[PDB]
């Protein structure tokens, strides 16, 4: 039963249009955050009821659903190119002994 | 309070989708440049006085029909927050 | 002007249009704007021409003054 | 007229014209039903997009005898042009039961209006067929060659279905059922193999039937049945072939392997006995502390 | 004639064409749009697939973005003018 | 996961479940039904990328 | 007090349907238009027999576009033919947006209105639709006054009821302007069905046709091969496994996306084709000859 | 009239604007001024030997056809900046420089006049002349008054 209640749950979330992400430029009291969506341009917009004005963070990057832009998730997530240079290296080999002389 | 809040529902449905004054014409109507290439003339409705708004501020306009519906922004970029370091 | 109007959006895309309520040939003329509905593409006023002097005249200051 | 007709496709949506039609001019029981058929040709596949009911009598005493309305039928193509250029005249359906030669004559008052050979497609609307209860049948000129005169006749075509992707989606949307075959799993297509030889079994008879009422009933040598039947008992496989060599090596190929996968399921199912009865030995233990924790607090 | 033409043209409605940008499989092919985005559109059975071939230009219904057939490939007026020289 | 359509239009789009995660997750070409706007099935690397292979 | 103003559940018929699909999608991007004929009982129960498309125009949709001369010359042409029966009410199609009416097509509907209360002016959006049945919505006015005056409430008494919830603007817009939706259903008899799947004589005559051996050996060969490079992943899947904490295990082992299972499914795929391979080849060898 | 009043509903305003690159003949790409690319069946009812490199074409707003033919736009710049031959600043008047004058008046004046004579030897006249070196040595001025002799429409014009 689990199984097939399982192959139609992944077909209903790919349905969703749109889905973006922004980052919270700053933080007003009016139940608001500015975001510079990032695809797009400026959107003061209301938070979703999940998450509010309290728990989020100034620069923080973050989820939107479709073309409403109500808050999904905070994505710790960030793009840089130093974790970029880190996967090309991964896990630096290698004992003291062998260099040693 | 219960005035304001009554009020600011209604009117703003959400997203608001950012605007930049760009003049005033006095009959309570502006000409806006949006972030689409088409700009928009546009009537000021509600909120902000006419007076208090002057040319080169930035505006909150409604998604639906786009009218000046306050400012809160005063031309807020996230520069000015990178280069704010008095702590 | 073609003796209906040949417009031009920002966006870039032409169209032939008209005459809203009733707009005067002699109003519409090469760099003037107007403005046209969202859908069904008729003039309503004309606008005075271009934004670009608007931008600009924010730079503009006027006879500043110093005793000599 | 134009030759090619070699394919016919068909839009459920005409099945469905086809008993609609039928019933609003309360036609029934031996009354009989005419109307056009629209679609493209001048084309290997005829493609039939859409029928019409026409104005129609039908009369029992003499059934060389009939209505239709010839000038409405010019009309009606008028106002479809206009809806529609690609939808033409091609010809016109009947309701059955049964082909007729009255559907002979009445051909041949469509053959003036169709610029293509006027397609005759025989919807039984009732559907007692088995399988498919629409044949298509295509008016030839044809010298019937045995002393005879130049023969007009209907001879058959084979015709599938059809259905515009746009219409698909929602006919698939529609549908839900389990199938007499969809060739879906082992048990379904098992259904189909008891099925298939009961099909073959009636199949044959109809051919010992038509045997014989050509020495009882006088039906028409036809030269050309029996020659296909003489191709049927010339190219019919034999036993003691070399052939039957190598089936008989080839079987021994598709249980071998079998027996192998057969095997291979095994070892699955042994690996999921251990997994759930180590969950089990530790559930004893979790079951034990229940009892040792409440003495604890006692 | 003339007049039953434009009635006609509106009915077999503008047809958007690529080029064949890549060849992936015979079910399954790249093509880059003359109006802009990158696309896998598929190839009908109708049309065999060694017509098709990288650079050729093609036509693809808008509805569902899949080749019905080939076309010609564009006419170049340079590549017949260098032929042409020499007389 | 995070994506880019051919625009640039930066969509957070769904991996449908039981698919690649050991070369998705770095950088390839990847395609995304068109009306859903999810990433519903992988491409190889080799699509649109130059073959330098000679 | 007044008048219940109740919304009738469209019940489409399958015919109607299929002609609205195959006219819509195929017309894109231009929008196509027409009446819906069909016979109206109760106060609840309409019942839509057949569509029609009326002769293309340039102005698409509009109130002008439709016209009393369409209307009647097709009604003429099916009065002859006796299929004839009342108009209940009008489609159009909306390919680049959603379920909703334009400013214009109230007034469209306005005229309908007119013609017969109960007319329903329906938003066929079909390209968009993955489905196809989904996102097609009928809808019926209500004034402007019956907004003020709250007879919302009355049209939905005693009855469950959908109001439609896709499209966020668009459908505020519809639901506190445009029209009011109730539930939207369809129907079709179940000699229809018989011909919708269509049944064939190649359904069975497929399952006595042999398929050439090469074929049978190809497939042999290859599910067996494949099955050898997952079973070394599986030896290294129970080299351990038994230490704590299943998430960690399913990582470490790579128990995600499943090697064991894998082999399972290969396995049961071939050992069923297999079986009716030599299933058919039995019955074709003795019932022939 | 069917057919022209189907034809004329199309035509009801707006309507796209559109050039026509080329026909490739048959069949018709334009380009369009939302800046797509479209290949269309040639309607029949324009005809394709009227329809020229970059002439200008009314094609619907929904499906794009080449519904009629539009008077190329015109631009008013290039028009006010034409005739400018007026006044003539009268060789005599522009300062120094006799040489360059009657270099001038070989290459363009009396080809101009002389025309059938060009024609009869069969040699090429003068295609153009470039002015060249410093500033102030009256480029302008001498263009104004040698086209105004020549009595030839003077564009005044900067690509
Ligand atoms: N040959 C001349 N005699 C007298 N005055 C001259 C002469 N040439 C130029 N000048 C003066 O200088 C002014 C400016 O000319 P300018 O320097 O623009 O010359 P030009 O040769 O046309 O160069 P360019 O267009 O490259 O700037 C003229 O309006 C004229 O008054
Ligand atoms: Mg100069």
């Amino acid at each position: 039963n689990d199984k097939v209640r399982f192959i139609k749950d992944e077909l209903r979330l790919l349905q969703e249009p749109g889905s973006y992400v922004g980052e919270v430029i700053k933080i007003v009291s009016d139940k608001k955050v500015l975001v510079k969506v990032q695809p797009e341009g400026k959107y003061i917009v209301d938070v979703a009821k999940d998450i509010n004005v309290k728990d989020l963070k100034a620069s923080q990057r973050v989820c939107l659903r479709s073309d409403s832009y109500m808050l999904h998730k905070v994505l710790e997530n960030k793009a840089d190119p130093l974790v970029s240079l880190m996967m090309v290296e991964k896990v630096p080999d290698s004992t003291y002994d062998m260099v040693g002389g | 309070q219960e005035e304001e809040k009554k009020q600011l529902e209604e009117i703003r449905g959400n997203p608001l989708s950012i605007g930049t004054l760009e003049e005033i014409i006095d009959d309570d109507h502006a000409i806006v440049t949006s972030p689409t290439m088409p700009d928009y003339y546009v009537s000021i409705l509600s909120f902000v006085d006419k007076e208090l708004l002057e040319p080169g501020c930035s505006v909150l306009l409604h998604h639906k029909t786009m009218s000046i519906v306050g400012v809160l922004q005063d031309d807020a970029d996230p520069m000015v927050s990178v280069m704010k370091m008095d702590k | 002007i073609i003796k209906k109007y040949v417009i031009n959006l920002k966006q870039i895309a032409k169209f032939v249009v008209g005459l809203g309520e009733r707009v005067s040939p002699t109003d519409i003329e090469e760099g003037m704007r107007v403005g046209v509905d969202r859908s069904k593409y008729n003039i309503e006023l004309p606008l005075p021409p271009r934004i670009d002097p608007s931008v600009t005249m924010m730079t503009v200051e006027e006879k500043p003054d110093v005793t000599y | 007229m134009s030759l090619q007709h070699e394919k016919v496709t068909i839009a459920p949506l005409v099945l469905l014209s086809a008993l609609d039609h039928y019933e609003r001019t309360q036609t029934k029981e031996n009354k009989r039903c005419v109307g056009v058929i629209l679609g493209d040709a001048n084309s290997s596949t005829i493609r039939v997009t859409n029928s019409f009911a026409l104005p129609f009598e039908e009369d029992e005493k003499n059934s060389d005898v009939w209505f239709l309305d010839h000038n409405y039928i010019e009309n009606m193509n008028e106002m479809c042009k206009k809806i529609n250029a690609k939808e033409k005249l091609i010809g016109w359906y009947h309701s059955g039961p049964k082909l007729r030669a009255s559907d002979l004559k009445i051909n041949e008052l469509f053959k003036k209006y169709t610029q293509n050979n006027p397609l005759l497609l025989i919807v039984d609307v009732k559907q007692q067929g088995v399988g498919l209860p629409t044949d298509a049948y295509v008016a030839i000129e044809q010298v019937k060659d045995d002393g005879t005169s130049t023969e007009k006749t209907f001879l058959h075509l084979p015709c599938t279905i059809e259905a515009e992707e746009a219409e698909e989606i929602g006919v698939e949307h529609l549908l839900r059922d389990v199938r007499d075959q969809a060739a879906g799993g082992l048990s379904i297509r098992l259904t189909n193999q008891l099925k298939s030889l009961k099909g073959l079994q009636s199949k044959l008879k109809d051919v010992v039937e038509y045997l014989d009422k050509v020495i009882n009933k006088e039906l028409p040598i036809n030269h050309t049945i029996l020659g296909k039947l003489q191709d049927v008992f010339n190219l019919l496989p034999n036993l003691g072939t070399p052939d039957d060599d190598e089936i008989d090596v080839e079987n021994h190929d598709r249980i071998n392997i079998s027996n192998n996968l057969q095997k291979a399921l095994t070892v699955k199912t042994n690996d999921e006995l251990m997994v759930i009865y180590i969950s089990n030995l530790v559930r004893s233990i979790i079951a034990f502390d229940d009892l040792i924790e409440n003495k604890i607090q006692n | 004639d003339k007049t039953e033409n434009d009635i006609k043209a509106l009915q077999s409605i503008g047809q958007l064409i690529g080029e064949v940008m890549k060849e992936l499989s015979e079910e399954k092919y790249i093509v880059k749009a003359s109006s802009g985005p990158r696309y896998i559109v598929g190839v009908r059975n109708s049309v065999d697939r060694s017509k098709l071939k990288k650079g050729v230009r093609v036509t693809l219904d808008i509805t569902t973005l899949t080749i019905m057939r080939i076309l010609p490939r564009e006419t170049d007026p340079l590549v017949y003018n260098m032929t042409s020289f020499e007389q | 996961g995070i994506v880019s359509s051919t625009t640039g239009m930066s969509y957070v789009v769904r991996i449908l479940s039981t698919l690649d995660r050991e070369l998705l997750k770095p950088s390839m070409s990847v395609a995304l039904h068109r009306h859903s706007n999810a990433l519903v099935d992988i491409l190889p690397p080799d699509s649109d990328s130059s073959i330098s292979v000679m | 007090t007044g008048r219940d103003d109740t919304k009738e559940t469209v019940y489409i018929s399958s015919i109607a349907l299929l002609k609205m699909l195959k006219h819509g999608r195929a017309g894109v991007p231009m929008e196509v238009m027409g009446l819906m004929l069909g016979e109206f009982v109760d106060d609840y129960t309409v019942n839509v027999v057949d569509v029609f498309a009326m002769p293309q125009s340039g102005t698409g949709v509009s109130v002008e576009a439709v016209d009393d001369v369409f209307q009647a010359k097709m009604m003429d042409m099916l009065k002859q033919t006796g299929r004839d029966q009342m108009v209940v009410g009008w489609y159009h199609s909306h390919p680049g947006f959603g379920c909703w009416l334009s400013s214009v097509d109230v007034n469209t509907q306005k005229s309908f209105e007119q013609l017969n209360s109960r007319a329903v002016a329906v938003v066929v959006d079909p390209i968009q639709s993955v489905k196809g049945k989904v996102v097609i919505d009928a809808f019926r006015l209500i004034d402007t006054g019956a907004l003020i005056n709250n007879l919302e409430p009355r049209q939905t008494t005693s009855n469950t009821g959908l109001l439609n919830k896709a499209n966020i603007q668009a459908l505020i817009h519809g639901l506190n302007r445009h029209y009011y939706s109730l539930n939207i259903d369809y129907h079709k008899t179940a000699k229809e069905t018989k011909m919708l799947m269509n049944l064939h004589k190649e359904q069975w005559q497929s399952g006595l046709k042999m398929y050439d051996y090469e074929e049978k050996e190809e497939s042999n060969l290859a599910a067996t091969k494949s099955m050898v490079k997952i079973a070394e992943q599986y030896s290294k899947r129970i080299e351990e496994e038994k230490e704590l904490t299943e998430e960690e295990l399913k990582t470490r082992y790579v128990g995600r996306q499943d090697p064991k299972k894998h082999l399972s499914e290969t396995a049961d795929e071939t050992l069923e084709n297999n079986i009716v391979s030599v299933l058919t080849a039995g019955v074709n060898s003795v019932a022939i000859k | 009239k069917d057919n022209k009043e189907k034809i004329k509903n199309n035509r009801q305003l707006p309507y796209l604007v559109a050039n026509v690159v080329e026909v490739m003949d048959k069949a018709a790409v334009v380009k369009t001024s939302s800046r797509q690319t479209v290949f269309l069946p040639m309607v029949g009812l324009v005809d394709p030997d009227k329809l020229k490199p970059n002439d200008l074409v009314g094609v619907n707003k929904d499906s794009y056809l080449i519904l009629d033919t539009l008077p190329s736009e015109f631009d008013s710049r290039v028009k006010a900046m034409e005739v400018d031959e007026k006044p003539t600043e009268t060789y005599s008047d522009v300062g120094g420089l006799d040489k360059q004058i009657e270099e001038l008046v070989e290459a363009i004046v009396l080809p101009m006049k002389r025309a059938d004579k060009f024609k009869d030897m069969g040699i090429r006249a003068p295609k153009g002349a470039l002015m060249y070196g410093p500033p102030g040595t009256g480029k302008t001025l001498l263009a104004r008054a040698c086209a105004a002799q020549t009595n030839a429409t003077f564009l005044k014009l900067a690509a």
